[PDB]
């Protein structure tokens, strides 16, 4: 049971996908790859649909100084927002996630872009 | 002299077609790498670097790391130069580690371990905290592979 999607991400604006009426014991598989631009994929899953932009903005605003100023902050926020997520699992910067459905219910699949650095002269997430 | 380069190895068990050099893999495996059972030797390199007014950012590239290896680094200024920032990124810039300031705040250290099959690492040293023209600040950089005693090496740079 495999489905395909294609979309476009603009300035870190995510896209939601709904998986209605899954049953207990079901295992979900996901893979997201870059087909154009500088996109770095990020995949997350959650029970109730809520915009992750507000919290990820706080992650972006703390670009001054911290212990593991980016990676630890992003991991903490992601572990709280999503029940499962994956940043880099495939070949390169592509994502690959496996998640088993705990109970009976409907869930949502979130696709978007992570916070990365693409410069060697200075650091700018 | 000896020779260097890449090679392809074909090993067979009771398959006399291997010696023809066209033996396609078959069956269940019978051999594995010997290095995966244990740990190798240490390699240490020390370099002197200077951050000029227009050269406040510097990057270096490291050789390929096998899975399971460890990486260590530390920076110590020659004199009264302020402590710069230290971080570790791959060849594409993805951050992997950040430098920690020790309680005797005169050096910054870093540590990392290898998970992927091949890892290429880049070490960033930058003192662009502001726009001050401090002048001729010079620091000592010590790096090592599978060398956790970098704090007190004692031996001269060994290995490679």
């Amino acid at each position: 049971r495999v489905q395909h999607f294609t979309g476009y991400i603009e300035d870190g604006r995510g896209i939601f996908y709904s998986l209605p009426d899954m049953k207990q014991g079901d295992i979900i598989y996901a893979s997201m790859q870059n087909t154009g631009g500088n996109l770095d994929p990020l995949v997350g899953i959650m029970a109730e649909e809520i915009d992750p932009a507000v919290s990820l903005g706080q992650v972006l605003e703390k670009a001054l100084a911290s212990e593991n100023d980016l990676i630890s902050e992003l991991t903490a926020v992601a572990d709280r927002i999503f029940l499962g997520w994956d940043d880099d699992g495939g070949k390169g910067y592509s994502a690959s996630l496996e998640f088993t459905i705990p109970r009976d219910g409907t869930y949502h699949i979130f696709a978007g872009s992570t916070i990365t650095n693409q410069r060697l002269d200075k650091f700018q997430p | 002299t000896y020779t260097t380069g890449s090679f392809q190895l074909i090993l067979g068990l009771n398959a006399p077609q291997v010696i023809s050099g066209e033996g396609e893999p078959e069956g269940e495996v019978f051999a594995s790498l010997a290095s995966l059972e244990i740990k190798p030797e240490a390699h240490v390199q020390e370099l002197e670097i200077r951050l000029d007014k227009d050269t406040r950012y510097l990057t270096q590239h490291t050789r390929n790391l096998q899975p399971g290896d460890t990486f260590h680094a530390l920076v110590e200024p020659i004199g009264e130069a302020p402590l710069p920032r230290l971080r570790l990124t791959d060849s594409g810039g993805k951050p992997l580690a950040f430098g920690l300031i020790d309680q005797p705040g005169e050096s910054v250290e870093l540590n990392y371990t290898c998970d992927q099959d091949i890892c290429e690492l880049v070490v960033h040293v930058d003192g662009t905290d502001g726009q001050k023209d401090s002048g001729e600040a010079v620091y000592r950089l010590l790096v090592g592979i599978n060398a956790p005693n970098l704090r007190e090496s004692g031996q001269t740079p060994v290995g490679s």
